[PDB]
DNA sequence: AAAAAAAAAAAAAAAAAAAAAAAATTTTTTTTTTTTTTTTTTTTTTT
C-alpha cells in the first residue's frame, strides 16, 4: 500500500469544527434545514454562507479562506458525514458532497485585475463577463474493465489531480491484462464528471477606460458545468491556483494559473424571488382586500419621480404584467407581449420612463437607436475559427428573451434595424441563418421604445401621420403608442415644477447627513460586497418627503416588484361578457365614423388592435389577481385603446 | 496516537510530586532529589522505577512497556526542561564538555535576539547539551522473558531478560553528536547520529557562509563533538531455561553511558532494556524487504545469582563462637560427613592474606583424591555455584584455550581481541578442576604455573602474553609428589564399608530423596546468599601474625617436619599453609590478629589431610 | 487509488470451497473442531490435510497443489472469514490467518535432490536434515512515522513481496515529511515479524552413497522460525518458488530458487504420542497393580528369549527414576544407566536396536564411530562473524532421552572419561575463549561391550573380565554379565525361539515375496489393544503401541518414597556394603558406594512408575534390591 | 430611390515565443564462495 495517515490533528479540528457549525439545530437550523432541502432537492452541493461561518467560528473562516484544497476537503468530509447521519442512502448514493462558498469577502473579493497571485490557494469571489464558454467533456473518474480471456472485472480509479502534482502511473488508461489480453471498457459502468472551462473578462463599465481587459479562466465541475453562457455577467467563488505544467527537465519559472469554481451565479435580479409566508400574505391581503382599484394604485406608485402621464403609466404597466401566450394545438402562436412606443416633445420624461423599466423590470436591456446595428440587436452568425464550425451570439432581443427591450431614439434608429425586430415586435423570435447553421432563437421580449417626433419638437398643427416618421407597417406591431406633449399649460407647469423640485430636494434619511456626495472611486466597489449579486419587507411606503399628504399611500418597491412577479405567472382566462364587450367595442373603434371629426388616427386600427386589447385586458385581470378577463378589464383596455389610438389635431 | 504534549505534562508531574519513605520513614521526593543532583551535575544516571510511575498511572507503565524509546525521549525531555527550575547553585565545569556547553550557552544568550524566530536546523541539539543520562527499571509485574522468546513481538518493546555473560568488549568512545568546524564562517555544524555509521560533512550550512557563497569547507572536531562509553557484551540462556535438545542461545546487549563496566563475562545478569532492529543495509538481502538485526539496548543490569554485588542478630551470629562450625556444616548440606574436608572448602573460600614484602599469594588450593562416588564433584558443583567469581572445568571439555585466553576477531571494530578462558573468569575467584588427574599434560602445567605465580604466560603463534590469573585451586581425582608438593590440601576420600556408616549414610541419602533437602539438624543451614556475605565480609578483613607467634609456629613447623622425614612431604610451602590457613581462620573469626587457635586449628587440618594420605 | 478487482469468478470459487470445507457441522466436525482449537489455543495457522481436502474436493486440491500462492491466499482469506464467524473479537486481534498443510502428497513429495524446476509455484514436502539456521531477524511489515514538527503520525505498509516483482517505492523507508521535516520511527507501534533462512539437505542415509550433498533453501516467516535447529530432520511443505534477482539492465537466465514454508513438523513424530486409550490405560493399570511390571518386562523384547532380569532393568530405565532438584540447586540424577558386558551372541546389541525402535529421542554410538567432539558438545567458529557457537553432540541432542552405545567397552579413555558427567550430573561443560557454555543432556546410557579376550572366562573375576576401571563402573547403575551358558536345556528353548521367530511370516501382507529393499510412499517417520492377538507361531504379551502408550503416561508420574521402603533399602543398602552380603567364591562385579544407594531408589522409583503407584512401596524396594544382588555379584567356578 | 464609393467585417494564411516531446549502455565494484597454507591441537605408535 502506501503512506496512510493516523493522527492529523490540524485534519480532526476542521472535520470537528465543520460539523459542529453543520449541525445548527441549537442555531435556529439554518444550515440543518439547508441540507434536509439539498436532500430533498437531490442536490449534491451545499452552498454555505462565509459570514455565517464567520460569526460562529472566526477561526475557521479564516481557515478557510486563507487555505482553500485543505479546509475545503475537511468541510466536505464534514458534509458527507453529516448527510449520512441524517439519511445515509443519499450518502452512499453521492461519493463526494462539495461545498460552495458566498457572502461577504472583505479582501478576498477581486476582479479579474485586481487578481494577483498574492491569492493564490485561497478562496476568492470574482467578477466579471464571461468572455467564452468550452464544450462539456466528460473526464472519466473511475473506470471499469472486463477481460474477455479471463471473465475478470477490474475498475481503476483517477484522483482529481487538476492543481496537484501528476505522474504517468496516475494517468494511464489501462488496455491489456497483465498477461496481454485486450480489455474492453464498460461504458454503462463507468464514472465520468463533467468538466467546463469558461473565460471571465472584468466588466467593461467597471475596467480603467482606455486600458485592455483583464481576464481570468475558470474550471467549472459536475453540477457547475452549464452555469452561465457567454456574456453572462458571473459572480465565480473559487479557488485560485497554479496549473502544473508538462513534465519538462527545464522550467522558465511560469505558472498558469486558474480558479477552481465553487459556486457560480448570475445576476440577482432575475433570480427567483424569496417569498416569505408572512410577504405571501400580504400579497394575498392586497389582492383580497384592495380589488377594485388595485390596477390604478400600482400605477400611480409605478414611478414616483415622474409627475404626470397617467395613461403612459397604466400601459407599461400593462406591458410589465404581460398578456398571455396562445400555444394553439397546431402550433400556431400567439404572443402575450404588448410594446409601447413613446414619442412626444423634448423633456418629457420618456427616457426616464425607460430608465426605470430597465431598474425595474427583469430581463431589462438597454439599447439606443444608433447604439446597436443589426447583428448586434438581433442574433448573429460567427465562426469559431479554431474548428471551423458556424456559431450563434445572442443579440439584445434574445438577451431580452421573456424580458424587456427599452430602445430610446427609436426614430434615429435605422430603417433597417426596424425592419429587422418587426419580427420580434411579433413573433417574438429571431430567424437567422447561415450556410451551415439555421436556428429560430426565441425573443418573448417587450419592446418600449421612446422617440423624438420629426422637427424635434410635435407640430401640433400636423397630423400625428406626417408628425411620426415611422410608416404603418412598423406602427401596427406597436401595441400602444403615446403622444407626450409638454403642453404650457400654468398649472400643470406648477405641478410639474413642485415634483421635480420636491424630488431635488429629497435626501436619504440616516446615510445623507446633509452635505455628502456619494461617488465613490473604482476602489469601494471591490472594498464591499456587490450590490447585484447579493442575498423583513412592509407593503407601504411611509411618508416622506416624496409626497406632502394625503388618503392614499405609495405601493413599495419590493412589495411592488414581488406582486408584479406573482401576478405575472396568473393566466386568467378570458369570459364570454368580455369577449363579446371587446368584439363590439373593436368593430365600432374599427368604424371611423365612431370617432369625431378634427380628430386623427396616431395609428392604424388592425386585429392587432384586437389583439392589444384583449392583451391589456389580460394584463389588467392579472393586475387584479382576478384569474378570469372581467367587464372591468374589458373597459379598462378599451379605454386604454381609445385614448392611445387617436389624437385631436389643433388648429 | 496520543499527544505527547500530555505525555510531557503526565511524566514531568510525576517526577515533580512522587515521593516515598526510603529513608527511614521520610517523605524526600525522590525523583526531585535525583533532579538537584543532576542539575548541579554530581550525578550522571538517572534510573526511573515503573514500578514508582505504576504506583499512581499504571495505564502510563503500559504505554512505555509498548513504546520505550518513545517515553524513553519523553522522559528525557521533562528532565531537560526540570533541571533549571531545581538548579541551585553554580556547576563546576567538571570536564571539557561542561566548559563546551557553557561556552555555547553564554554565546546563545549573546546573540540571542529573543523575538527573532529561528530555523528549525539552527538550534543546538537536544543529546548535544544533556551530561545526563535517563534510563527504566522495569516493573516488578513483568516476568522475566527468555532470549528465545523474546521475538519481533517485542521489537521497540521494554523486555527484562536473564543470561550469562559470555562476552563483553572494552569501553569504546561511540561518537553522539559530532561536530564540526568551518574554515570560512567561523560556526559550528553538529550532526546527530544515529546509524551504526556515517558520512561527514563537506560543506557547512551556516546562515553566514551560505549568505557568502563561499566554499565554507568543513573540518570534523574530536573536540566539540559529543561521545558517550560504549561496550558490546552478549548475553546467553541460563542452562535450567533451554529447551531439551537445544543449545543456548544468545542476545546481543549494547551498553551505554553509566551501565558500562558493569558486567563482565561469566556474571549472571538481568538485563532490563528495549529490544530494537538494526538496519541490514549492505547486505544483498536473499528476500526482499527492511530485514534488520536485533539487540537490547540496555536501560538497567542487575548482578544475579553468585554474581550479586547487617542486622544487630546477624553480627551477633558473627560474633558466636560456633560461627566457623556453622559455616562450614552450612555448605553442601546435602553432601553428609565430610565435615573436614567443608571446613577446608570453607577455608579455600575465604582465602588467606595475600603478602608482598617479592609477592606472595595468599590463596588456598585444595584436592580432594579420593575413590568414585564420594561426593567429589557434588562438592566442586557447589562451590562453583556458592562462590561470586568461579568458573567450572569438568573434563576435556573445557580444556586449552579454554582454561587459558586465546586471540578472537572483534565485533565493534573488527580486530584481534584477547577473550579469557576459565582461569582469567576464575581470575580473583574460584576454580573448580573436576577430573584433575586426566587432564592434559598442557592444561596441567597451565594450572601449576596458575597455583605458584597466579599467572597464565601465553606465547603462542598468534598470541603473547601474561594474563593474570589469580583464582584458587579446588581440584578433584581419583588414585604422589607431582601433586602433594604443589597443592596446598591434598585430601584423601576413601569411603571403607562400615555398617553404622553406611547405614547413617543411606538414611541421609534416602531422606535427601524423599524431601529435595537435607535431614533436619541442630542448626538450620545458611543459605547461599548469607553464605556468600558472610565470605564477603570475612574477605576485607585482613590479620597479622604477630611476633609472639614466631616460635610456636616455628616449632610446629620443625616438628612436623620431622614427622615427614622419618615416616616413608614436607617444604616451606607447608608452613606457607598453615601461615595462610590460620589467616583465614582469623578472617572468619573477624580479628586482624592471628591467634594460637588458628595455628593450632591449620595444624590441625594439615595432620588430618596427611592422615587421610595413610 | 488504482486498479482494484470489482469481481473475481476463480477467486470468489475458491474461497467458497475452502469454506465450504473449513465449515463442518453437517460433516464430521474434524476442521470446525480444529479452528476452535486454534481459537483457544491463541494461534493463527491452522493445519489442513490435503488428503481430507483432496476428498471432499478433488479440484480444490489439484488447485491448491498446482498453483499454491493465489490458492492459499484464497484459502486463507476463507480461514479469516470463518474464524470472525466463530468469533470475531478474536479474528480482529490477528491481522491474517495461515494454512499449513500435512498428510500425503503424490508426486510433490520429494527430496531436496529431486525438488527441480517441474514443482516451481506448486506445493511441495521435502523431507531432510537441518545443516544452517540463520539468526531470527525481525522483518518490518508495518512502520509509524512520528514528525515532531507538524505532530502528524504516518503508517508505510511493506507488501511481503519475497517472490513477487518489486519497486523501490514499495520499499522506500521514510525519513523525512513532506516539507522534509525529520520524521522519527516509533519502534513500539510499528510491525515486524520474525524472520528466518534455514537450509534442508538431503538426509545422508537416503542419499546416493556416491554423490555429494543436494540442499535446498528455506524461508520461515512468523510461527515457523524456531522450530528447527542445524542437524534436525524435519519434513517442510510450502510452495517452491524463485526470488526476484536486482534491478538490473543485463540478466542470465539464471533464477535463485528458495521454499517458502507453510508449515514444518519435526520427523520426531515418535517424541510426541484418545479417552478410549486413556480408560484403558486407567483399567490396565488398576487391574493387575503387581504383576503389571512382570508383565511388561516379558512383553519388552518379545524377539529375545530368556533375559529376564535384563528386560526389567531395560524397563527401569525407559521409565527412569525421579530426579530431586534440591533448594540449593544441587542436583540428583534420575536417568538409569545400564552396561551389557556380555558374551557374543547373547542378544545385548539387539536390546540396544530394541531401545532404539522404542524409547523417544534414543541415539545410536558405536565405540569408534563417536569420538569426542562427535559424542559431546562442541566449539567451533562461524568462519562469517569470526564468533563462537555451540554445536550439540549426541548426548545434547539424547538430552531427555537414551544414548545406545554399542561396543562400548572399545571407545578410547578419553571419551571415556568424557561421558562421566553426563552419566553422572547429565550435563556437558563446554568452553574456548570466546564462549563457554553448560548444556542439558539428562539422557540415560545402555551400553553394549564384550569382556577383555572376546569370551567371558568364567573362571577369572568379572574385575578382570571386564577391562574397565572401577571409578568408570560406578557410572553404571546397573551392570548384568549376559554369559553364552551352555546349558541343553536353555539351548533347546533359545533354539525353539529362534527358529519360531525366523518361521513368522506378516499376516495376509506377505505369501512368500521377497522383503524390498521412498518418496512413492508418504515418509513413515512423519506418518501421522492391550495384548497381541495369541498367534501360535510367535508365542508357541501386551502390544507394541499400547506399551508405548502406557510407559508414555506412566513416565511423567512420580512417585514419592515411604518411610517404610526407605528403611528397607537403607537395611539393605548397609548389608551390600557390607562383606557378609557377598559369601565365599563370589565377587563383586562393581564396588558397591552410595552410587548404588542411589541405583536402588530410582530402580525402586521405576518399578513404582511401572505401576502407577504414586508411592515407592515396599514391593518396590524389594523388586530394585532383588535386581541389584542380581547385578552387583558373580560366582567365579574354579 | 438608386448607383457608386468607402469602409467594415469575416475568414483565411503566415510567422515567431514558449512550451513540450524524444532519445538514451557501459564500465567498474563488491560480495560470496571456494580453495590453499600455517600453526596448534589432538591422536597414534614405539620404547
Ligand atoms: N413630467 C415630468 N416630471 C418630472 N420630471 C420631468 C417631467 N418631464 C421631464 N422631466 C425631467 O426632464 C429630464 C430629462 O427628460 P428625458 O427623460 O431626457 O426626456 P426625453 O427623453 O424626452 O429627453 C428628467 O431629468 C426629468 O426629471
Ligand atoms: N557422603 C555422601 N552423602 C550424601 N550423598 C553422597 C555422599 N557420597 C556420595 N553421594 C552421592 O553419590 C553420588 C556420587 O558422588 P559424586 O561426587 O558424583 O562421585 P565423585 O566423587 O566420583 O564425583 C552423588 O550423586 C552424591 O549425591
Ligand atoms: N536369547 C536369544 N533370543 C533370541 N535371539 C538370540 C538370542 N541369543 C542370540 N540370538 C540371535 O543371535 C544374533 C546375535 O546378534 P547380536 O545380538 O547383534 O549380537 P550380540 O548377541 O553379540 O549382541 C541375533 O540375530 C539374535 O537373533
Ligand atoms: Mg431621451
Ligand atoms: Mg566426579
Ligand atoms: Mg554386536
Ligand atoms: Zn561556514
Amino acid at each position: 500500500a502506501g503512506t496512510v495517515v493516523l493522527d492529523d490533528v490540524e485534519l480532526r479540528e476542521a472535520q470537528r469544527d465543520y460539523l459542529d457549525f453543520l449541525d445548527d439545530e441549537e442555531d435556529q437550523g439554518i444550515y440543518q434545514s439547508k441540507v434536509r432541502e439539498l436532500i430533498s432537492d437531490n442536490q449534491y452541493r451545499l452552498i454555505v454562507n462565509v459570514n455565517d461561518l464567520r460569526r460562529k467560528n472566526e477561526k475557521r473562516a479564516n481557515r478557510l479562506l486563507n487555505n482553500a484544497f485543505e479546509e475545503l476537503v475537511a468541510f466536505q468530509r464534514a458534509l458527507k458525514d453529516f448527510v449520512a447521519s441524517i439519511d445515509a442512502t443519499y450518502a452512499k448514493q453521492y461519493e463526494e458532497f462539495y461545498v460552495g462558498l458566498e457572502g461577504s469577502f472583505g479582501s478576498k473579493h477581486v476582479s479579474p485585475r485586481t487578481l494577483t497571485s498574492c491569492f493564490l490557494s485561497c478562496v476568492v469571489c470574482v467578477e466579471g463577463i464571461v468572455t467564452k464558454c468550452s464544450l462539456v467533456r466528460p473526464k472519466v473518474v473511475r473506470s471499469v474493465h472486463y477481460c474477455p480471456a479471463t471473465k475478470k472485472t477490474i475498475e481503476r480509479r483517477y484522483s482529481d489531480l487538476t492543481t496537484l502534482v501528476a505522474f504517468p502511473s496516475s494517468s494511464v488508461y489501462p488496455t491489456k491484462d497483465e498477461e496481454n489480453n485486450p480489455l474492453e471498457t464498460e461504458y454503462g459502468l463507468s464514472v465520468y464528471k463533467d468538466h467546463q472551462t469558461i473565460t471571465i473578462q472584468e466588466m467593461p463599465e467597471k475596467a480603467p477606460a482606455g486600458q485592455l481587459p483583464r481576464s481570468v479562466d475558470v474550471i467549472l465541475d459536475d453540477d457547475l458545468v452549464d452555469k452561465a453562457k457567454p456574456g453572462d455577467r458571473v459572480q465565480v467563488v473559487g479557488t485560485y491556483r497554479c496549473l502544473p505544467g508538462k513534465k519538462g527537465g527545464y522550467t522558465s519559472g511560469t505558472f498558469r494559473t486558474v480558479l477552481i469554481a465553487c459556486n457560480v451565479k448570475q445576476m440577482s435580479k432575475d433570480a427567483q424571488p424569496s417569498f416569505s409566508a408572512e410577504d405571501i400574505a400580504k400579497i394575498k391581503k392586497f389582492s383580497k382586500t384592495r380589488s377594485k382599484d388595485i390596477f390604478d394604485q400600482l400605477a400611480k406608485s409605478l414611478a414616483p419621480s415622474i409627475h404626470g402621464h397617467d395613461y403612459v403609466k397604466k400601459a407599461i404597466l400593462c406591458l410589465l404584467l404581460g398578456g398571455v401566450e396562445r400555444d394553439l394545438e397546431n402550433g400556431s402562436h400567439i404572443r402575450g407581449d404588448i410594446n409601447i412606443l413613446l414619442i412626444g416633445d423634448p423633456s418629457v420624461a420618456k427616457s426616464q420612463l425607460l430608465r426605470y423599466v430597465l431598474c425595474t423590470a427583469p430581463r431589462a436591456i438597454p439599447t439606443t437607436g444608433r447604439g446597436s446595428s443589426g447583428v448586434g440587436l438581433t442574433a448573429a452568425v460567427t465562426t469559431d475559427q479554431e474548428t471551423g464550425e458556424r456559431r450563434l451570439e445572442a443579440g439584445a432581443m434574445v438577451l431580452a428573451d421573456r424580458g424587456v427591450v427599452c430602445i430610446d431614439e427609436f426614430d434615429k434608429m435605422s430603417d433597417m434595424d426596424r425592419t429587422a425586430i418587426h419580427e420580434v415586435m411579433e413573433q417574438g423570435r429571431v430567424t437567422i441563418a447561415k450556410a451551415g447553421i439555421h436556428a429560430r432563437l426565441n425573443a418573448r421580449c417587450s419592446v418600449l421604445a421612446a422617440a423624438n417626433p420629426v422637427y424635434g419638437r410635435y407640430d401640433q398643427y400636423k397630423t400625428p401621420m406626417e408628425n411620426i416618421g415611422l410608416q404603418d407597417s412598423l406602427l401596427s406591431r406597436f401595441d400602444l403608442l403615446f403622444i407626450m406633449l409638454d403642453q404650457m399649460d400654468p398649472e400643470q407647469d406648477r405641478e410639474i415644477s413642485d415634483h421635480v423640485l420636491r424630488m431635488h430636494r429629497y435626501r436619504a434619511p440616516g446615510e445623507q447627513d446633509g452635505d455628502a456626495m456619494p461617488l465613490g472611486s473604482a476602489v469601494d466597489i471591490l472594498a464591499t460586497d456587490d450590490p447585484n449579486f447579493s442575498q423583513i419587507y412592509e407593503k407601504h411606503d411611509n411618508l416622506l418627503h416624496g409626497t406632502k399628504k394625503k388618503k392614499e399611500k405609495m405601493v413599495s418597491a419590493a412589495f411592488m416588484k414581488k406582486y408584479i412577479h406573482v401576478a405575472k405567472i396568473i393566466k386568467p382566462v378570458l369570459t364570454q361578457e368580455s369577449a363579446t364587450y371587446i368584439a363590439e367595442e373593436y368593430s365600432r373603434l374599427r368604424s371611423q365614423d365612431s370617432m369625431s371629426s378634427d380628430t386623427a388616427r396616431t395609428s392604424p386600427v388592425t386585429a392587432r388592435t384586437l389583439e392589444t386589447l384583449i392583451r391589456l385586458a389580460t394584463a389588467h385581470a392579472k393586475a387584479r389577481m382576478s384569474k378570469t378577463v372581467d367587464l372591468q378589464d374589458a373597459e379598462e383596455a378599451v379605454e386604454l385603446v381609445q385614448y392611445a389610438y387617436f389624437k385631436k389635431v389643433l388648429e | 496516537l496520543k499527544d505527547y504534549a500530555l505525555e510531557k505534562e503526565k511524566v514531568k508531574k510525576f517526577l515533580q510530586e512522587f515521593y516515598q519513605d526510603d529513608e527511614l520513614g521520610k517523605k524526600q521526593f525522590k525523583y526531585g532529589n535525583q533532579l538537584v543532583r543532576l542539575a548541579h551535575r554530581e550525578q550522571v544516571a538517572l534510573y526511573v522505577d515503573l514500578d514508582d510511575v505504576a504506583e499512581d498511572d499504571p495505564e502510563l507503565v503500559d504505554s512505555i512497556c509498548e513504546n520505550a524509546r518513545r517515553y524513553a525521549k519523553l522522559f528525557a525531555d521533562a528532565v531537560q526542561e526540570l533541571l533549571p527550575q531545581y538548579k541551585e547553585r553554580e556547576v563546576v565545569n567538571k570536564d571539557v564538555l561542561d566548559v563546551y556547553i557553557e561556552h555555547r550557552l553564554m554565546m546563545e544568550q549573546r546573540s540571542r535576539d529573543p523575538g527573532m524566530v529561528r530555523s528549525p536546523q539552527n538550534q543546538y541539539p537536544a543529546e548535544l547539551m544533556r551530561r545526563f543520562e535517563l534510563y527504566f527499571q522495569g516493573p516488578s509485574s513483568n516476568k522475566p522473558r527468555v532470549i528465545r522468546e523474546v521475538r519481533a513481538d517485542s521489537v521497540g518493546k521494554l523486555v527484562t531478560v536473564r543470561g550469562i555473560v559470555t562476552r563483553v568488549s572494552e569501553v569504546k568512545p561511540k561518537m553522539v553528536v559530532a561536530t564540526y568546524t568551518c574554515d570560512q564562517c567561523g560556526a559550528e555544524t553538529y550532526q546527530p547520529i544515529q546509524s551504526p555509521t556515517f558520512m561527514p560533512l563537506i560543506m557547512c550550512p551556516s546562515q553566514e557562509c551560505q549568505t557568502n557563497r563561499s566554499g565554507g569547507r568543513l573540518y570534523l572536531q574530536t573536540r566539540g563533538s559529543r561521545f558517550i562509553k560504549f561496550q558490546e557484551m552478549k548475553m546467553q540462556e541460563h542452562s535450567d531455561q533451554v529447551p531439551v535438545g537445544n543449545i543456548p542461545r544468545s542476545i546481543t546487549v549494547l551498553v551505554e553511558g553509566e551501565n558500562t563496566r558493569i558486567a563482565q563475562p561469566g556474571d549472571h545478569v538481568s538485563v532490563t532494556g528495549i529490544f530494537l532492529p538494526i538496519l541490514r543495509t549492505g547486505f544483498r538481502q536473499v528476500v526482499q524487504g527492511l530485514l534488520s538485526e536485533t539487540y537490547l539496548e540496555a536501560h538497567r543490569i542487575v548482578k544475579m545469582n553468585k554474581s550479586e554485588d547487617l542486622t544487630r542478630e546477624e553480627l551477633r551470629q558473627i560474633a558466636e563462637e560456633d560461627f566457623y562450625e556453622k559455616l562450614a556444616a552450612s555448605i553442601a548440606p546435602e553432601i553428609y560427613g565430610h565435615e573436614d574436608v567443608k571446613k577446608a572448602l570453607l577455608l579455600l573460600l575465604v582465602g588467606g592474606v595475600d603478602q608482598s614484602p617479592m609477592k606472595i599469594r595468599g590463596n588456598i588450593n585444595i584436592c580432594l583424591m579420593g575413590d568414585p562416588g564420594v561426593a567429589k564433584s557434588q562438592l566442586l558443583s557447589y562451590i562453583d555455584r556458592l562462590a561470586p567469581r568461579s568458573q567450572y572445568t569438568t573434563g576435556r571439555g573445557s580444556s586449552g584455550v579454554g582454561l587459558t585466553a586465546a586471540v578472537l576477531r572483534d565485533s565493534v571494530s573488527g580486530e584481534l581481541t584477547l577473550e579469557g578462558g576459565a582461569l582469567v573468569l576464575a581470575d580473583q575467584g574460584v576454580c573448580c578442576i573436576d577430573e584433575f588427574d586426566k587432564m592434559a599434560e598442557a592444561d596441567r602445567t597451565a594450572i601449576h604455573e596458575v597455583m605458584e605465580q597466579q599467572t597464565i604466560s601465553i606465547a603462542k603463534a598468534g598470541i603473547l602474553t601474561t594474563l593474570n590469573a589469580r583464582c584458587s585451586i579446588l581440584a578433584a581425582a581419583n588414585p604422589p609428589a607431582a601433586l602433594l608438593s604443589r597443592f596446598d590440601l591434598l585430601w584423601l576420600i576413601q569411603d571403607r564399608p562400615d555398617r553404622d556408616n553406611d547405614l547413617r549414610l543411606a538414611q541421609h541419602i534416602t531422606y535427601v530423596h524423599q524431601h529435595s533437602r537435607q535431614p533436619p539438624s541442630q542448626f538450620e543451614p545458611l543459605d547461599m546468599k548469607l553464605m556468600r556475605r558472610y565470605i564477603a565480609m570475612c574477605r576485607e578483613k585482613q590479620p597479622m601474625v604477630p611476633e609472639s607467634l614466631a616460635d610456636y609456629i616455628t616449632a610446629a613447623y620443625v616438628e612436623m617436619r620431622r614427622e615427614a622425614w622419618a615416616s616413608k612431604y614436607t617444604s616451606a610451602r607447608t608452613l606457607l599453609a598453615i601461615l595462610r590457613l590460620s589467616t583465614a581462620l582469623a578472617r572468619l573469626r573477624m580479628v586482624d590478629v592471628v591467634e594460637k587457635e588458628d595455628v593450632n586449628e591449620a595444624i590441625r587440618l594439615m595432620e588430618m589431610s596427611k592422615d587421610s594420605l595413610l
